[PDB]
Order: C-alpha cells, then structure tokens, then sequence
C-alpha cells in the first residue's frame, strides 16, 4: 500500500513542477530580467513555465523589483487569491530583504514581510540564468513534496 | 584608558538572597518589594546610606528626599570633610575657591598635604604650565614626591 | 586549529562558541555550524624566516600588483624577526 | 543588589572640586536590566507608598535646583563668599594637631591607577599597574 | 506679525470649516463601515473621528487650523473616493499594538525610555 | 583546465560542493564575535 | 538569567522578548494565534511539525529573520521531543483532533502524547509548561474526547507537577470548528474568543504566579444552544461530523467558580456579538439571548 | 589643460545681461540674480512674483521659455523660510535655460504656477507630498507619491530616512498593517567630513 503512496506522489509531484504557471508582479528592475528568461535565449517556456499567466490560473507568484508600503496590501491580495497549491519565488536583493533601499521609510524590507516565501534568488538583479536556476530549484522542492504519504500517515 | 572596566565585573540583574545565603538573580519587582518591606518597617537612625565616589547628584538627591521620608538624616559620604565650625554650611569653606584657571594668576602656592600629580593630574599640570610660564614659585608641606 | 567544546561545537577561528546555556545554539539543531578549517594563523606560522642580507626588506606580498602596498621592514633587531604588517611574513637579517 | 548605571550610561549631574556643575550624557545604555540610579530610588519609594514628587530627569533637577541652585548651573562657576565667617568659627573649639607626618595615599606611580571600581576592574590599569613595578 | 492667510483670515472664520468638516466626517462613518466592510461599529468609527479632532483642540493660529481642516479634507477624500484600501482606514486603530505602559513602575520595568 | 591547468594551493577546496541549501549541511548564520559584557559573578559561600 | 535572554528593545518584531518556546501542535487552529503573539513580541519559537513544509508557510511571516525555527517530530518518538525542547524555556503543547484517526485515537493525542511532552521536559530542565485541556473534560463524560482530556489532563498534572492547565470552552474564531461548524449544517454554552485564549497563554507565560495552576477559559455570557445556533443563522443571513463531536455540543459547559479565569491573567473576555460577524461574513453569499 | 573644464566667457556675458535685463523689467520682485561660474542663470524672487515673473518669462519675445524642465523644492532648516522652490526653465527660441527661486515657510501658501505651465500640476502635488508647502488655487492638491494616510513630509531635513512606521502582514487581522518602525540593523550614521578646509574661494568671513 505504502508503495501506491509514494508513486502517486511522485505522479502529482511530476505533474506540479512540470507545469508551473507563474505570475509575475513585475514591481522593478528585477522584471527585466525575467523577461530576458522568457526571451529566445533562455525559453522559460520549454520547461512548461508559460511565458504570463492569469492570477487564478498562477501556481508561482515571481516578486520580481521593489515592494512599497503603498503596494504592499495589492500585493498580499494577489496572493490570497492565489488557487492551491501556490508558491512565492523573491528575485532580488529588494524583495529578498529591501536591498538598496532597505533603510526607506516607503519600502517593506523583504517580501516575506507580506507573504511566505519559498525560494530567494539573490542578485540586483539577478541575470536571466540565475533566475531560472531558481525556478529549477523550485521544481526540485516540489519534486521533494510528500503530500499523500504524509496524508496517509495521519 | 579605565573605560574598559566598564566591560568587566558589571551588575546587569537585580540579586537577592536565597535560602541558603547566596545572591541569586531575580526580578525588578521582587527585589524593590525586598527593600521596600524593609524600609517601611524602619524610622529615623535605623536607617542609613553611605553614597560612593562615583554617584551623581540626581541620585544622591533621590536617595535623600527617600530617607528623609522615614525621617532619617544619616546621608552619609565616604570622603571626610571636618564638620566643625561652618562645616559644610558655607561652600567656601570646602571648595577650590581660586579655580582651576586662577593658578595661572597666583604668584605662590603653597601645597599642604596633597601630591596633586595623582589626585587631581589636570590640576597639577595647570600648575606646572604657571611654574613653566609665569615663573610660580611652590612649597609644599608634606612627602617630598615627585 | 579547530576544536569542539564540552557540547562539541566547533571552535571558530575567531574563538566564537556557544556556551553550556545558550539556547541560540538551538538553530543549528538539524543543520550544522558553518566553520573554515583553514586557520591563517596557523598557515602563517608555518611559513619559515627568510634569511636576507640587508638592514632593511622589503615586501608586496608577491605576485607585484596582486599583493599589497609594497612596505619596507627594519631588521636592525636580532631579538625578533621582522614581520610583513600585511601578509605575515618573515624577514631574519643574516649574521 | 539593584544594577545601577555607569557614568557612560546617564545624563548625570557632578560638580567638580571648583563648584562647577557639569552634567554627562548617555553614551550607551545600561547592559542587562540595570538602569539610571535615580529611577532605582522613585521606583523604590512608589513601591514603599512614599512615592518622591518627581518623575522624569527635568524634575528631578527642578527638585536639585530647590535644594542648591548652582547644580543646575551647567558650566557655570558661581563664586562662594564669607571666609570670615567660616574662620571665626572655626576658632571656637581647638582640636590639636597628631604628630604624624602629612603621607598622601598615593606616593608613586603605582598607586595612580586602581582608585575605584572602575579602574579596579580595568585590564588596562592592571597592566599599567604591572609595568612600572616589574 | 503680518503674515499671508491660507485660507481663514481669523479663528472664527477657521472654526467655521472645521465644523463642516467633522460634519463631512460623521456623516460618512456608516458609509465606510459598509463600503470597506469594517469589523468596526458606526459608533466606534465615529468615536475615533471625534478623538482626532479632540486632539487639536489647543491650537490658536489659524493658519496651523486651515492645514489640519486641508489635510483632514484629504483624508476624507481618499475614504469617500475608496482610494484607501481596509488596511488604510484600519490603521486609526492600532489593532495589533499592544498598549505600552503609562505609570513610572511599569515604564521602569520595561526598559529605559521615559 | 586539462590545457591550463588552475594554479595549485593547499587551501583550495580538493572536493567540490554543489548548493546545499534545505539540506542538513545548508549555511546557518550566526555572530563570529565573542560576548563583550561580562557580568559580576557572586561569591559562592554565603555571607549577609 | 543567562545573558542572551535578557529583554530588549520596545516588544516589536526586532526586540528579544526573552521567551524561547517550542510550540506542539503549531499548525493547527490556536496555534496560529500562539505563534504570532510570541513572533510579534521577538520571541524565539520551535515549531515542531508532523506535516508537509508546505503547510508550515504561513507561520513563517510571524516572526524576524531567525525567530521561527522548525522540527520534524514524531509524537511517539521521545528523541525527537528532546530535541525540540532542549533549548527551550517553555514547552506549550497544542496537540489534539477533534476525530480520531486509525493511527491515532484520542487515548494517544490526550494522553500518551501530552504525558511524553511533558516527562521529557521535565528531564530536559525546561522550567515552564503550558498544557491545554478542555473546560468539560471528566471521566464520566458520554464523550470519549472529553473523557480522554481528563485523563491526560490529570497525567500531565502529575508528571510535571508546575505545569500551567488550561481549561478551554469552545473557542470561536475565524478558523474554529464551532461557529463555522454550525454555519455549514437544553444545553448551555459558554464559548470563548480565539484572541482572548491566546492573550491568556502569553501572559501565562510571563506570570510567575501561574505556575501550577489550572485555569478555565470561558466567555462573558452564557447561552442556550438553540438560541445560539438561532443566532448564527441570522448572522450569516441564512433561512433558519462524528457522534463524539455531537456529544461534546450538546454537554453543558461547567461552571467552576473556584477555578481562577482570563481576569486572572488580565484579559478581558471578548462578546461573541463583538466578533460573530467576523467569522461569519463570508458564509453570507439580535443579539442571543444569554442565561443570566 | 587636459583635466580642467574649460570656461565660457561670451555665455556667462549673455546671461549676465539677461540677468540685468529681466530685473530692470520686474523690479517690484527680483531680489538678486547671479550667474554660476558653470553659466547658469538664477533669478531670486519675492515669492509674490511667482505668477507675473513666469507669465513674462514664457510670453516675453526676448525670453519666450516655453517648457518647465523642473519645480521642487530645497530645505533649509537654519533659514526662517526653510522652503526654497526651484523653477528650471527652458526656452528653445534662445536655446537657453534659466532657473527661477524663491522662498516660503510651513504656513506660507505659494501661488499654483498650473495657469502659466500645466507641467506644473503633478510638481506641486510632489512639493505637497514631499515638502508640505501649501500651493494655492491648485486644481488638485493631495499626495501623489506617499502612501494613503501617510504622515509627514519625508523630504525634510528633519524628517528621519526609515521613518516612524513599517508594514506587514498580521494573521490575526489578515490584513497588512503599520506599527512603530524598529530595526534589526540601525543605518550606521557616518561623520566623513574633514576637519581641513577643502575651498579657499567659498570661505565665509568669521
Ligand atoms: C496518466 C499517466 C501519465 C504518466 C506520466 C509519466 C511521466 C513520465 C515521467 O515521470 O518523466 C520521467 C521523469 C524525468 O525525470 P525529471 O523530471 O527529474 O527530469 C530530469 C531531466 N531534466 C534534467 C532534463 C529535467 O522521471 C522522474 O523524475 C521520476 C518521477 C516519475 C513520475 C512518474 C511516476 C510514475
Ligand atoms: N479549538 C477548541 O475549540 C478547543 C481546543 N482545545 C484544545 O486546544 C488544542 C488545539 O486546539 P486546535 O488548535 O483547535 O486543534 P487543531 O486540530 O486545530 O490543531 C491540532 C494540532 O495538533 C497537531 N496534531 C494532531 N494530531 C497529532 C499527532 N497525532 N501527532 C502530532 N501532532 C498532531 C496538528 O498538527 P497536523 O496539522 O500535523 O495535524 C495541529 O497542529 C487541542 O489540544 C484542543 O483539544 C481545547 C478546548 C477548546
Ligand atoms: S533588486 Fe536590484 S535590479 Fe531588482 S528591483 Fe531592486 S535595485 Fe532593481
Ligand atoms: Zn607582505
């Protein structure tokens, strides 16, 4: 029986990082990058992560630039919209911790402040690659999920 | 250079003692209650305080305007200064009436049982810049220091 | 020049341990204390004495633009050696 | 024992050997729980039910400024006058003097630098104080 | 002591805009406790709304009193218009601080601030 | 590197390691500084 | 006190509240609140988790960078109890269901799991412990929930004889199962606000005089069930499940005068008219009437 | 000489004249006008002088500066009117800037320059937000950068960089919140400046 479990989480696992449908806040700077990631070069696409998605069709929320006090409670109701299961990707040294202007009386230091965060990819900004190193590290956290076994464990 | 003392030895907890007559840490509260028990039970010369050489006036008013309040005027200082006569009615009698810069206007000093050198270090300097520019003559009644 | 303590946590180059009744110790539960086994004052000291032949010497650390500001040591004294302030080397005045 | 506040670690009132009142500012707080001594003594009285007519540092130095207006005077050297007085007085009862040589406390060196807790507890002095008698 | 006016050019004239505006004020509290679906009664907000006026009771120059009805216009403007969202209006209320201590004795326990 | 090799040093990592982060050897943060205060111990023995 | 847990700051996120903790049964109900009063204050807390990572995220805003460490642990499993509490000095344990599961009966959440908590804090020196039961727990009850709580509650009193118990009625909250569950189908009910719980646990902690006591957590006003339901209905705008858990609805909540409460600990309890609708806006799509 | 920007006498000339030019036509305004050794030209102005200095530097032929570059502000603590408004110019007829200043306090509204330049509007409401000074007869003054229900004016000197409060997200609330603002890093405050005189030119007589 335990080995049905630990199959139908590697199937639902699979499916999960295999299509990961991020929506991108594109708040700053960092947004450039990723869309050098959907650029021809890098092709996030071909790994199944469509180029835009829909907030309610969106499996990765990507915090890609600066978080404002003034944008902080839009972005946190992006978030609680979000269907499950939902991820928080940080992409840079402002959503990983305010970065430049860390000491501003206008900018939430970290996005984790307003939402859980799953991957931190550091960098002002970091490049297309680095980005989609992260993204691969969160397919990899996703493929480490054991949901039903720990289901059927309670 | 002392002012890394302040880094060693220090008091950073309220201490009381234990069953077994040892000090052990406790709380703000608890240890004023200690004392406040105490002092409410206690009047006039049962109560004393003596103030160290480093307490400042804010609290060595505080600690007065406590006492007074179970009418005790034992306020007591380690450093004598005799009492008879004016005592320490009139500031004149207990104070460097000159000040520090009126050496430099002094013609004489006569020194009495004191080696300033390492009383009061600035003081003497302030002396030897009159010795050195304003040809000060000195005596000293007392131990031949240096 | 790593040690472990009466807990067995390692001993960092700079002397940092937690004690006995430290619970900050608790956030290395699970993981693990991150500490550099190199120690540079036990490299250093492993360096022998150059012996030179002059009152003074001088030393850029090597590699000339890749080391450091090019300093001038006195060797007048046979007590000690002289000792680079920058990278810790040697210098012994010969005879 | 109630942890009080070093020199350092307040806005103090001292008075020096002129008269001149001077006050010190925090540099840093003070480590642990310990905190500034005259908030120790108001918190002591207002637990004992004899609660001191002052609660904050300006009060405390109106009340200073009851008692000798010149402690308040920041930098300033107010002049104390009536010698004569003093003197006459100090006529009325003789006391003799001891035989005793005039010795000060500190004859060299050596005795300069531990004279309070402060320096008592300094690495620095100890080594100060090992190096000029060894 | 000539100086320009901002608008009032006495306080008389300030106190009349200031009553318009807490009546702007208390008429819109039941409106924001629908709109912003506040957890809040009508009463409560209306509370809160007489406790920031009340605060600026001392003031005498009229020019500080034509900036303090200016802002509060502002304000009013941003609720009626919904451009504050239900953290903005929330913020009047403090929710999640927890009341620092007032009395010498607790202040001295906490710490070292007055 | 097999055409140009990297120079030799005796500190240089002989094993690589690849990103441990949420793994049991992932980097924990903590102060490298030793405790700059150091409190008043009591006397053991009893004396009031 | 050992010098790192010294408080300090102003109790914001940033400060060092001095409390390090290790909360059992964080990811439930009540221990969201739990956590996020001790985050808000800058405490040190671990998070012991029998589930996914995944459903610990929301935990993790609570506190500063550093203060919200997570475990796994197995509740049968004593070494891993060690090494959730070793460091901590208070252990507050949170762990129940409202059902019973086949690995997990309510003998083994309400008794054994509780009793090895509290024998291994005990051993590890932990100085404080908070253990939560229930207001209706008693041997006799028709309920094998609440007769299970009385057992534990009485093992844990004997196995950590300091330990703080506290004694809950039904709480209501936005993430309860007693106002949600009635919205989603003779006795009188006494239930208390989720905030009001929490507020008690924290100063619980901070109280000296806590330790070894027992307390009752109920709310300002009693009510008759129907006319409490009643009142749910008209809340959430609407036209007016295991047996255990029908028992424990329909068992009166005692009355234990001698038993100190939440004006014991400096909280004010909170009307269930203050914040029904809280709970109850969204399953949109009078006042009850309160025994005196 | 390589390394040393090269002067411009016939530019500092021409400004220099327009300088006198313009204040011999608006005496009952201009307080001062100086040229900058780098040949920009500053008229200072009553603040009374806003709208009639403007009106006859956009419409005049021999000036005719069309288009606002910039209007902000400057705090000056020490002076009375700590508030300097700072309106740059550009005027393409001529191929020439000019910069146009002039002072007020926190409870001194400046007269709306909307009616001469519309580029205006959105600086005002920046000078508003940033600075709090009142523009009067403004079409729609309110904050424009800052957050709703912002307190304070973050451009003043005396205005601290992290400010009072900071944000985040409360599960009890379920919703974002402010509270007082602490630091687990406080910005480290540095004192750079030499105790040795830089510029012999600008020294101020003692
Ligand atoms: C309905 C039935 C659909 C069956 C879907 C099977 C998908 C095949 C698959 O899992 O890919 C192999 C995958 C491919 O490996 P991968 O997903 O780790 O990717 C490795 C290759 N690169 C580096 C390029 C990404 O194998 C696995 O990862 C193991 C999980 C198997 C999941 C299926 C369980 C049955
Ligand atoms: N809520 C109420 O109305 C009242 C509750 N109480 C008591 O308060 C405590 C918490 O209440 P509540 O938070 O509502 O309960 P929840 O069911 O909401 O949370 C229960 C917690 O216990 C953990 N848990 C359950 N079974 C196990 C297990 N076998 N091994 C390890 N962990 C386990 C869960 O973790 P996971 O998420 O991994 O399942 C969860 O974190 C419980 O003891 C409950 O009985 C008392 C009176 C009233
Ligand atoms: S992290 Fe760097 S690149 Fe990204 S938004 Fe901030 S400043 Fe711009
Ligand atoms: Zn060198």
């Amino acid at each position: 029986g335990e080995y049905v479990v630990a199959k139908l989480d590697d199937l639902i696992n699979w499916a999960r990082r295999s299509s990961l449908w991020p929506m991108t806040f594109g708040l700053a700077c960092c947004a450039v990058e990723m869309m050098h990631m959907a650029a021809p070069r890098y092709d996030m696409d071909r790994f199944g992560v469509v180029f835009r998605a829909s907030p309610r069709q969106s499996d990765v929320m990507i915090v890609a630039g600066t978080l404002t006090n003034k944008m902080a409670p839009a972005l946190r109701k992006v978030y609680d919209q979000m269907p499950e299961p939902r991820y928080v990707v940080s992409m840079g040294s402002c959503a990983n911790g305010g970065g430049y202007y860390h000491y501003s009386y206008s900018v939430v230091r970290g996005c984790d402040r307003i939402v859980p965060v799953d991957i931190y990819v550091p960098g002002c900004p970091p490049t297309a690659e680095a980005l989609l190193y992260g993204i691969l590290q969160l397919q990899k956290k996703i493929k480490r999920e054991k949901r039903l076994r720990i289901w059927y464990r309670r | 250079f002392a002012y890394d003392g302040l880094k060693r030895q220090r008091l950073t907890e309220p201490m009381v003692r234990n069953e077994k007559g040892l000090l052990t840490h406790t709380t703000w509260e608890d240890a004023l209650s200690r004392v406040a028990g105490m002092l409410q039970s206690f009047q006039g010369n049962d109560v004393a305080a003596i103030a160290g050489g480093l307490v400042d006036a804010e609290a060595l008013i505080a600690l007065k305007d406590l006492l007074n309040r179970v009418d005790s005027d034992t306020l007591c200082t380690e450093e004598v200064f005799p009492t008879a006569g004016a005592g320490t009615d009139l500031r004149s009698n207990y104070l460097l009436n000159t000040t520090i810069a009126g050496v430099e206007e002094a013609d004489v000093v006569l020194l009495v049982g004191t080696n300033p050198r390492f009383e009061a270090p600035l003081f003497n300097a302030r002396i030897r810049k009159s010795w050195l520019h304003n040809d000060l003559k000195v005596a000293l009644i007392g131990s031949p220091v240096d | 020049g790593v040690r472990t303590s009466p807990t067995g946590e390692k001993v960092t180059h700079t002397g940092q341990v937690y004690d006995d009744g430290d619970y900050r110790k608790v956030r290395f539960v699970g993981r693990q204390k991150e500490v550099n086994e190199n120690f540079a004052i036990d490299l250093i000291a492993e360096q022998p004495v150059s012996q030179v032949g002059s009152r003074v010497i001088s030393c850029d650390g090597g590699g000339g633009a890749l080391g450091h500001p090019r300093v001038y040591i006195n060797l007048d004294k046979e007590t000690k050696t002289g000792t680079c302030g920058y990278c810790g080397l040697q210098f012994r005045q010969q005879h | 024992i109630l942890p009080g506040a070093a020199y350092t670690e307040k806005s103090a009132t001292y008075v020096n050997t002129e008269g001149r009142a001077q006050q010190t500012k925090v540099a840093v707080t003070p480590p642990g729980l310990a905190r500034e001594d005259w908030k120790i003594i108001r918190a002591l009285s207002e637990i004992a039910g004899m609660t001191l007519p002052y609660d904050t540092l300006d009060q405390v130095r109106n009340r200073l400024e009851e008692v000798s207006p010149n402690l308040v005077r920041y930098d300033d050297v107010e002049g104390a006058n009536y010698f004569q007085q003093a003197s006459e007085l100090s006529k009325l009862v003789n006391q003799q003097l001891l035989a005793d040589p005039l010795v000060p406390p500190q004859l060299t060196i050596k005795d300069f630098y531990m004279t309070d807790s402060i320096s008592r507890a300094s690495q620095t002095m100890a080594k100060c104080v090992k190096a000029v008698t060894e | 002591t000539s100086v320009k006016p901002i608008f009032s050019r006495d306080m008389n004239e300030a106190k009349r805009r200031v009553r318009e505006l807490y009546r702007a004020w208390y008429r819109e509290v039941p409106n924001t406790v629908h709109l912003f679906q506040l957890d809040i009664s009508v009463k409560q907000g209306r509370d809160k709304v007489r406790e920031m006026f009340k605060k600026n009771a001392h003031i005498t120059d009229p020019r500080v009193v034509d900036l303090l009805v200016i802002k509060g216009k502002m304000e009013l403007e941003e609720t009626i218009k919904v451009w504050k969202q239900r953290t903005h209006v929330m913020r009047f209320f403090h929710e999640t601080e927890a009341p620092r201590p007032k009395d010498f004795l607790s202040k001295f326990y906490v710490g070292h601030d007055p | 590197p097999t055409v140009k090799p990297p120079t030799a040093r005796k500190f240089i990592w002989t094993n690589h390691k690849f990103n441990l982060s949420g793994t049991p050897q992932q980097y924990v943060p903590y102060s490298t500084t030793r405790k700059k205060i150091q409190e008043w111990v009591p006397p053991s023995t009893p004396y009031k | 006190l050992h010098h790192a847990v010294i408080p300090h700051g102003k109790g914001g996120r940033s400060s060092v509240s001095g409390i390090v903790a290790t909360v059992f049964g964080a990811t439930g109900f009540l221990g969201r609140y739990v956590v996020n009063h001790l985050g808000r204050m800058g405490s040190q807390v671990i998070v012991p988790h029998r589930c996914e990572p995944y459903d610990t995220m929301h935990l993790r805003p609570m506190g500063d960078l550093g203060q919200i460490i997570f475990m796994d642990w197995n509740g049968r499993d004593k070494d891993s109890i060690r090494r959730a509490v070793e460091h901590s000095s208070v252990v507050i344990n949170l762990v129940g269901r409202e059902w019973e599961t086949q690995n997990f009966d309510f003998e083994d959440v309400f008794v054994k799991i509780p009793q090895a908590i509290a024998q291994v804090s005990k051993e590890a020196g932990v100085e404080k412990f908070i253990h939560i039961s229930h207001l209706n727990a008693d041997i006799k009850s028709s309920s094998k929930y609440l007769r299970s709580k009385a057992v534990g509650e009485k093992e844990v009193r004997e196995t950590f004889p300091e330990a703080t118990i506290i004694k809950p009625a039904e709480i209501f909250g936005r993430e309860d199962r007693f106002l949600n569950y009635f919205a989603n189908i003779k006795t009188v009910k006494q239930p208390v606000y989720i905030v009001d719980v929490t507020k008690g646990i924290i100063n619980a902690i901070k109280d000296p005089d806590a330790r070894g006591k027992t307390f009752a957590f109920v709310g300002p006003s009693r009510y008759l069930l129907f006319d409490l339901v009643q009142y749910v209905f008209a809340v959430a705008h609407r036209p007016f499940t295991t047996r255990d858990k029908v028992e424990r609805i329909h068992t009166t909540d005692k009355i234990l005068p001698h038993l100190p409460g939440l004006e014991d600990l400096g909280v004010e309890a909170t009307p269930l008219e203050l914040k029904a609708i809280e709970v109850l806006r969204r399953h949109r799509t009078q006042p009850a009437k309160t025994i005196p | 000489r390589p390394t040393v920007r090269p002067r411009n006498d016939v530019a500092h000339k021409q400004l220099s004249a327009f300088g006198e030019y313009v204040a011999e036509i608006l005496p009952k305004y201009v307080q001062q006008v100086q040229v900058s050794c780098f040949n920009e030209l500053e008229i200072c102005i009553h603040p009374d002088g806003v709208i009639p200095v403007l009106t006859f530097l956009r419409d005049h032929s021999n000036a005719q500066f069309k288009s606002l570059a910039d209007l902000t502000a400057v705090d000056i603590p020490t002076r009375q009117n700590r508030f300097e408004i700072v309106y740059n110019l550009l005027s393409l007829r001529f191929n020439s800037r000019i910069r146009v200043k002039t002072y007020t306090d926190e409870l001194t509204p400046i007269e709306s320059s909307v009616p001469v330049y519309k580029a205006a509007n959105w600086y005002e409401r920046e000078i508003w937000d940033m600075f709090g000074v009142f523009f009067a007869n403004h079409p729609d003054l309110r904050r424009i950068l800052t957050d709703y229900g912002f307190e304070g004016h973050p451009f003043r000197k005396d205005f601290p960089l992290s400010g009072y409060v900071e944000l985040r997200y409360d599960d009890e609330v379920k919703r974002v919140v402010a509270e007082p603002v602490e630091l687990a890093q406080e910005f480290r405050k540095f004192d750079l400046n030499s105790p040795w005189e830089a510029f012999p030119a600008y020294r101020q007589p003692p």
